């Protein structure tokens, strides 16, 4: 909705494929 | 013609009857986004419809609209699909969600469509488990169903000509195991959310 | 010269204490909370600053600081109230064990305040909510109660600092008692990491 960009949300373990 | 934003949350009807029961998925669909030109906050319609659909899942694509010229885009899709109830004394409150697919194979993706090239791709996928005995609707999470798949997505555009391009999503899972709505006798109607989905296009 | 753009986005953290979602939660201490800052061409990870706005046996009500650089700024805050758990014992990194509800009472709600040099004025405060269907059930316990899943809202304001100055930012209730309790049950106190919610404030310099 804004101009500042949403961070990862918490707790995301992240997907390296 | 500087500034251009989409944010909002597709929807999806779903039928879904006892938990052994597999889900059924309806159709896609127009999905009403906010719609942001500079300073300008209006409401707009993208289109949605099936990427690809088999027994055991389906994938959704949505476009977005992409006007002459060379932009910046970058995307946040925060997957999450909440699910209620469509009929009265309960609309919009909610009654469970449908879990994703571990598989490597399942994540957000964007494509080039109608001569538009896209430039620069870079795709971040990650995934949020719950707790093996967390429990939703007497269904618990010991199979490795996801809560939760989001993407962080930035590339370049270049648009020659008026054009869009697609955004796929992750898979819609229809089976038993990733159904965590309130179970009923008769195949009962919900409302599911496809996930929250920001767009924002910079010219350059 | 140039009107300035100034904006904080995060999630505040608050780690509290459940055993089984029969009985209360104990809440953990607020302090800095990490948030993304940025202002026009910089962009850094600061801390804010977080306590209790009042504290009751029944909930605990918390406060984040912001602060307003000397200056006249337009202030829009988006909220996003949800507070999902996970255990801080537990082997893999946030896999979450529930949540805690909320409140459906209507003096719950995100509001703002002023602090040290700062006039408050238009303030423009829409507060929305997301309900529980009675029959859902998690980790056992229902939602007939009319507890709530959701609490957002969005907030703008202007905000006049005759010199540096601060304004705070409310969260709705965290609620302590066990009608509010959805994590996982265990044996003894068990650590969960609580978040607290999606804020983001902007601050545009008016001139």
């Amino acid at each position: 909705a804004n101009r500042v960009r949403r961070p990862p949300r918490e707790g995301h373990i992240y997907m390296a494929s | 013609e500087r500034f251009i934003a989409y944010v909002g949350i597709p929807m999806l009807t779903i039928q879904a009857r006892e938990n052994d029961d597999q889900i059924i998925l309806g159709s896609l669909g127009s999905q009403r986004m906010k719609y942001i030109e500079d300073e300008n906050q209006n409401y707009t319609n993208i289109s949605s419809e099936y990427y690809s659909q088999s027994s055991m899942q389906a994938v959704p694509m949505y476009y977005f609209n992409v006007p002459k010229g060379q932009w910046s885009v970058d995307i946040s899709c925060e997957g999450y699909q909440p699910t209620s109830s469509t009929s009265d004394p309960h609309r919009g409150r909610s009654d469970g969600m449908i879990a994703y697919s571990n598989a490597d194979s399942d994540y957000w993706n964007v494509g080039e469509a109608d001569g538009v090239k896209i430039s620069k791709l870079r795709n971040d996928n990650t995934y949020r488990q719950g707790h093996p005995e967390l429990e939703i609707n007497s269904c618990h999470f010991r199979e490795g169903q996801l809560l939760e798949r989001d993407a962080t997505i930035s590339f370049h555009v270049e648009a020659p000509t008026d054009g869009r391009f697609f955004l796929v999503g992750p898979a819609i899972q229809k089976t038993a195991k990733y159904n965590y709505t309130i179970s009923y006798g008769d195949w009962t109607d919900r409302d599911m959310e496809l996930g929250l989905i920001t767009v924002v296009l910079d010219e350059h």
